């Protein structure tokens, strides 16, 4: 059952998928990017010590040592009533190896004597270095007494020199307990080994384990024998004088690099028709948590991809190094703590800018109180806002002047007026596409350059894709997905000089890509995609396509039809090319081509071909697409010729074109590339869904009674739809 | 640093070259600054004018070398900088301790030392790692140009090699063919110049074998320069699979279109200097064959002009192309053993401050000694000229690092300057020895102090007030625990005895010198010293 997957201390409850819900637009509490959740997975790490060689003053002092440490847990277990016996049983308060370690199983002594050896060699492997203070601490032999009767079967007197005597220092305390943590690491391993994983109870039945859980999480009962054990050994190890010293210990600084993909900010915006030109305006930014955030005003021509204040699009102010930002950085104003209200105010008819934070009004690093001198008006401004990873804010927009609290103490003597003054409407609010889109490559593009090539009487048209800035610096490379606007639409009902008969009656089209000389085609792929590829990943195989097979059976089980279902069909031209190096001659020449009759994508590189080969369903819209990483200046060709009996992809992509077997390539068709440079309306009005508990007979509860609409508008070429 | 210049002329140089440099990148200069190491430690009537622009530019771009990101846009700094930094400050700071004292001098290299140690960061790593074929030798001071050929007959090639070269051969004979075809020349059976018909149309299964070796002997050496370095060269499968595949009209893979990685790129450019240097070795070989007629090119790599150094960057870079082409592998000559980081002593500022440990107990021997010849009428010491150095560059030298360098040696790494700064606790504690140690040097001697007796009181002061008492008397050695409580119980008496004579006598010799050192140092010093205390709650 699904109930006992939930964390131990962690309570269950039914949420949203998706970040936002209905409410209140100024009780909407906007979220940035969240932490990669990597802790839902425990995996043990326990480091290895193989490597790790005892020094000898080690080997010949660990077997005393491990011999008096395992007398010393025989006296920790004889405290809690632990008795000698005969049998193994447990319960019986009877056990055969409380006696002398030459007398109990030689087995369990060297278990014991070996994970003595792995806590000094992890102690060496930690950095923990040891130092003997003297050598007469050793020679020197002081030893508790201990009377039979609280003692063990043995004659052995277990207790050592008297413990209170030393004190570890705080940071060997601290090295010593993840030590310890390692020991259950390490435990943990020999437990997956088994067989044995995470549950809830005891279930030799089942065969899972409870108590598989981090350190952190970890129970207080086992928590504390670990914590004894840890005692018992460091302090006998600190009574033998054999002194470790620390290894040095330096602040490491993550900074949030667990994130959802990429993204390291959201940006929030107004609609651009709200955008002021003239008068003065005030609104207010509630930081529920102290964050590298950044809030201010933005022109109508934000990218959301770039941070606020890099450009001359937006001004905004830095919390925590206390940072104005627009074409740069300089310092303004102080840094906030959680619940502070940092709402901005602008004047524009003498073009200036001001900030608060509680309501006191922040200054500059002089005495000006102008955050930003003087500017242009430009085509307007409009309220925006950034939040980093893991980051809660909220803003009020004025639409009840209540609701602004230092807008009163400050802001309204002067005479600022909300943003959302006079409006029976609530504000349209635009924030940043997560999802990436397919989007014509710009022409202001310094990255990537598209030349359309018409096609001769002897050479086909080409697009061919090129690099500007290629070689220079600050140039970053990273893999670029490029596709074709027009898809290929395969027959509905799946059929169950050339010959210009078969030429007219077949239904298979055919494209061919060049890898320019120079280009390494281990980094290009070929082949084509559906409308569903969304996935931007800086690193890209094709072993992590998204894939699945849904199998549809007969009534006693037997699979009498398969499919496959993935967006991507592609090949790689570097396992493409037989022979290594043999391409530099010439650029390679994948070649694909499509059957909508039958569904087949075959490819054909070289004049062979290959023995990858894809089945898709009946009508599936197929947008030819090339995916490459550049190493040279030329990285790839489009190429719209026609192999033998084959028709150019013109005919299966433009209807009126569908009986011509001269390839062209129509204005309408272009290269499209993915890119994350958009926005998304954020819906005025959500669903109302309320969930609760009824009982545990009961479950809960999920329920939606009013109904909502929207009308989408839907692209037919794109095969998109949006509101 | 020509000679027959004139002063106006000299000046002029002198003032073009200041505000280039000060208006230049950062990063432009430190080919010139590799000259001025060597350059400067002489400390001639010309190194004047190094030293100011030493200073403009350490005052310029301090922030860069302290700050371990600088500024962004600058970039940071590649630590070879640094060490280049490192002995230029030590040899400025060490030589002019062994010459003599001239005023001038010594008051225009203060700024420039003192801002050097400012720019340096205290706690600064000594790189273990050491430099190859160190150029100072070619950029030697008579000829301007000593073009050493580094030796590279004592290595050989193996079979691999043998047939890259052979590949290699065929790939230089194909470019010889080309070359042949854009050029014009044609097949025949004559031998004419005019007629453009070479007696080599004949194919490379016949092809002459005295031809390559005018392509392998040099490449020989050239490949044999590099493993002289060391690099151990391996090969992979490509060649493997090009033997599997197994006079004439060639074709050429394109081939400065493929980019090369950043590090290679100073590789080829540095085996570039090696061979440029050769050649201008030959080339000057040539010239004192001649007796005349000097070369104009003869000057240093460092100096040439881009475009005649393509002349050789083109080789570099298609030779390494067609090197991993062939399906070879790079390995940089030698990689790091170990880096010794626990040292203490690795920091520069460790090794700065036990140099000022030296030079101020010699000072206290000195002092001690002065004090003895006190007796004497005449103090004609041999130790005037250091005691000069002393008091008017190491003790101005110490005002500047520690005004400088405050937030470091006050950071412990505890939370100030989350960038770190981080000055150790046994580091701070013998620089608090240092100040009890100065203290007891300067007491009760500022008659001797040619004045100079006010810029030491202003360190003095503001050492007072700029130190770490918290954490020497929580944790350090106990000995200076010892020195620094004596330090404060002599000047605990001598306040006592300065409340008896200024009570007994209400109007103010050796007591008198004393007395009037208490009356003009000890009240700033005690204002200071009580002032740090109930601010830090000492
Ligand atoms: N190798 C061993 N040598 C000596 N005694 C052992 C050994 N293993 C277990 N014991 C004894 O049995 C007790 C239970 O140890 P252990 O933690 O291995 O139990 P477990 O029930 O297998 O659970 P888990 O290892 O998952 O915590 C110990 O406290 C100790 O008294």
């Amino acid at each position: 059952p699904c109930y006992e997957a939930v964390l131990p201390k962690e309570k269950l409850k039914v949420e949203h998928s998706r970040e936002y819900k209905q409410e209140r637009t100024y009780t909407r509490d906007l979220l940035g990017p969240t932490v990669s959740l990597t802790q839902a997975a425990f995996t043990p790490i326990p480091v290895d010590t193989s490597q790790i060689v005892l020094p000898p003053h080690l080997e010949r002092i660990r077997e005393k040592l491990a011999e008096n440490i395992h007398e010393l847990w025989v006296m920790n277990k004889i405290e809690l009533g632990w008795q000698y016996g005969p049998v193994r049983d447990d319960n019986k308060r009877q056990h055969p190896c409380l006696v002398e370690f030459s007398k109990l199983p030689e087995q369990e002594r060297n278990y014991n004597l070996q994970m003595s050896l792995e806590t000094l060699k992890t102690l060496l492997a930690l950095g923990c270095h040891v130092g003997i203070s003297d050598e007469h601490a050793e020679d020197k032999v002081k030893k508790m007494k201990l009377p039979k009767n609280y003692q063990l079967t043995s004659g052995y007197k277990p207790a050592p020199m008297d413990l209170s005597f030393i004190k570890l220092t705080p940071s060997q305390e601290a090295m010593v307990d993840k030590l310890a943590e390692n020991a259950h690491n390490v435990w943990a391993r020999d437990r997956i080994r088994q067989g044995w994983t995470y549950g809830i109870q005891q279930d030799v039945k089942n065969r899972r384990n409870p108590r598989l859980v981090p350190y952190t999480l970890l129970d207080d009962r086992t928590k504390k024998s670990n914590k004894d054990s840890l005692r018992e050994a460091v302090r006998t190890l600190l009574g033998y004088g054999y002194n470790l010293e620390a290894p040095d210990q330096d602040h490491a600084a993550r900074a949030e690099v667990c994130s959802g993909t990429g993204e390291r900010f959201r940006i929030f915006r107004a609609e651009k028709t709200y955008a002021v030109k003239a008068g003065r305006w005030y609104f207010e930014f509630e930081t529920v948590t102290a964050g590298d955030m950044r809030v201010g005003w933005s022109r109508p021509g934000c990218q959301p991809d770039q941070e606020l204040g890099s450009d001359e699009r937006a001004f905004a102010f830095d919390g925590f190094k206390a940072q104005r930002w627009h074409q740069g950085n300089e310092h303004y104003g102080r840094s906030w703590q959680a619940g502070d209200v940092v709402g901005c105010m602008v004047d524009m008819n003498e073009h200036t800018m001001m900030f608060t934070l509680n309501g006191e009004i922040l200054l500059d690093d002089s005495g000006s109180e102008l955050a930003f001198k003087d500017f242009d008006v430009g085509d307007g401004f409009i309220p925006v806002c950034s939040l980093g990873v893991a980051q809660v804010g909220r803003m009020n927009f004025g639409k009840d002047v209540s609701t602004l609290k230092y807008f009163t103490i400050c802001g309204l003597q002067e005479g600022y007026e909300p943003f959302a003054v006079n409006t029976n409407r609530d504000i349209t609010m635009w924030l940043s596409k997560r999802l990436p889109q397919f989007l014509q490559v710009p022409s202001n593009h310094e990255h990537i350059e598209v030349t359309r090539i018409d096609g001769t009487i002897d050479s086909s048209p080409c697009l061919k894709v090129t690099q500007k800035s290629f070689g220079s610096q600050n140039s970053n490379t990273d893999i670029m997905f490029y596709r074709l606007s027009m898809p290929i639409e395969c027959a509905e009902v799946f059929s169950k000089r050339d010959d210009y008969d078969f030429l007219m009656q077949t239904s298979t089209y055919y494209y061919s890509v060049r890898i320019f000389p120079g280009q390494e085609p281990a980094n290009v792929w070929v082949g084509w995609i559906t409308s569903d590829f969304h996935q931007y990943d800086t690193g890209f195989d094709l072993d992590r396509v998204r894939t699945v097979t849904v199998t549809l059976g007969d009534e006693k089980g037997k699979v009498h039809e398969s499919i496959k279902r993935s967006n991507c069909y592609m090949v790689c031209a570097g396992e493409s090319m037989s022979p290594g190096q043999g391409r530099n001659n010439n650029g390679l020449e994948i070649g694909c081509v499509v059957d909508a009759a039958s569904g087949l994508l075959t490819f054909i590189a070289n004049g062979k071909e290959l023995s990858t080969y894809y089945q898709v369903e009946p009508s599936t819209k197929l947008f030819p697409a090339v995916f490459a990483q550049a190493t040279s200046p030329n990285v790839f060709q489009f190429e719209l010729g026609r192999i033998k009996n084959v028709m150019p992809l013109s005919a299966g992509l433009f209807k009126s074109e569908h009986k011509n077997p001269v390839p062209q390539c129509p204005p309408r068709l272009h290269v499209q590339f993915l890119s994350h440079v958009l926005w998304s309306r954020m819906p005025n009005q959500f669903l109302k869904v309320d969930v609760s508990r009824i009982s545990e007979r009961q479950g809960w509860l999920v329920q939606c009674l009013d109904p909502l609409q929207f009308m989408s508008l839907h692209i037919p070429e794109e095969n998109r739809s949006v509101d | 640093k020509g000679c027959s210049l004139t002063k106006a002329q000299r000046d002029s140089i002198e003032v073009c070259l200041l505000s280039i440099c000060g208006q230049l990148r950062p990063s432009m200069m430190q080919h010139l600054l590799r000259r001025l190491v060597f350059d400067v430690p002489l400390l001639n009537e010309h190194a004047k004018m190094p030293l100011k622009l030493l200073t403009n530019h350490y005052e310029r771009c301090w922030k860069y070398y302290c700050l371990p990101g600088g500024w962004g846009n600058f970039g940071a700094a590649s630590e070879e900088e640094l060490h280049l930094s490192r002995k230029l400050f030590w040899g400025i700071f060490d030589a002019l301790s062994q010459k003599k004292y001239e005023q001038e001098l010594f008051k225009l290299a203060l700024p420039c030392l003192s801002a050097v140690a400012g720019a340096l960061p205290p706690d600064y790593m000594e790189s273990n790692y050491v430099s190859m074929m160190e150029k100072q030798s070619s950029m030697d001071s008579e000829g301007n140009f000593n073009p050493q050929p580094v030796d590279t007959s004592n290595i050989t090639i193996p079979e691999k090699l043998e047939y890259f070269i052979n590949k290699y051969a065929e790939h230089s004979h194909d470019k010889w063919s080309m070359d042949k075809l854009a050029n014009g020349w044609i097949y025949g059976e004559i031998y004419s110049d005019s007629s453009k018909v070479q007696p080599l149309m004949k194919p490379y299964k016949l092809l002459s074998e005295k031809e390559k070796e005018i392509y392998r002997w040099p490449i020989k050496e050239s490949l044999k320069t590099m493993l002289a370095w060391g690099w151990r060269i391996e090969r992979t499968r490509e060649g493997d699979s090009m033997a599997l595949y197994n006079g004439y009209s060639p074709r050429a893979i394109d081939m400065s279109n493929v980019t090369l990685s950043r590090d290679l790129h100073a590789m080829a450019e540095m085996m570039a200097e090696n061979y440029h240097n050769i050649w201008a070795k030959k080339k000057k070989m040539e010239l004192e064959s001649k007796g005349g007629g000097n070369h104009p090119l003869l000057v240093p790599y460092d100096t040439l002009t881009a475009k005649e150094k393509a002349k050789d960057r083109e080789k570099a870079q298609d030779i390494l192309k067609f090197l991993q082409i062939n399906g070879y592998a790079v390995s940089r000559g030698f990689k790091d053993l170990e880096l010794d980081t626990p040292s203490i002593e690795k920091r520069f500022a460790y090794s700065f401050l036990q140099q000022l440990i030296r030079y101020v107990d010699e000072a206290h021997q000195y002092i001690l000694e002065f004090d003895g010849g006190s007796r004497g009428k005449g103090e004609h010491f041999p130790y005037e000229q250091e005691i000069k150095f002393f008091a008017k560059v190491v003790l101005p030298l110490i005002d500047q690092y520690f005004k400088n360098h405050r937030l470091y040696f006050l950071s412990a790494a505890s939370r100030p300057l989350c960038s770190g700064g981080h000055a150790s606790n046994k580091e701070k504690e013998m620089v608090t020895s240092l100040f009890c140690k100065l203290g007891v040097l300067v007491r009760h001697r500022i008659s001797l102090f040619g004045n100079d007796a006010t810029s030491i009181v202003n360190c003095l002061h503001i050492l007072g007030q700029t130190l770490d008492a918290r954490t020497v008397m929580k944790t350090g050695l106990e000995s200076v625990k010892s020195a620094l409580r004596a330090f404060l119980d002599n000047a605990a008496e001598d306040l006592e005895k300065t409340m008896e004579n200024l009570k007994q006598g209400q109007f103010t010799k050796g007591v008198t010198q004393i007395i009037n050192y208490t009356t003009v140092a000890l009240l700033p010093m005690l204002s200071s010293l009580f002032e740090h205390i109930g601010q830090h709650q000492f």
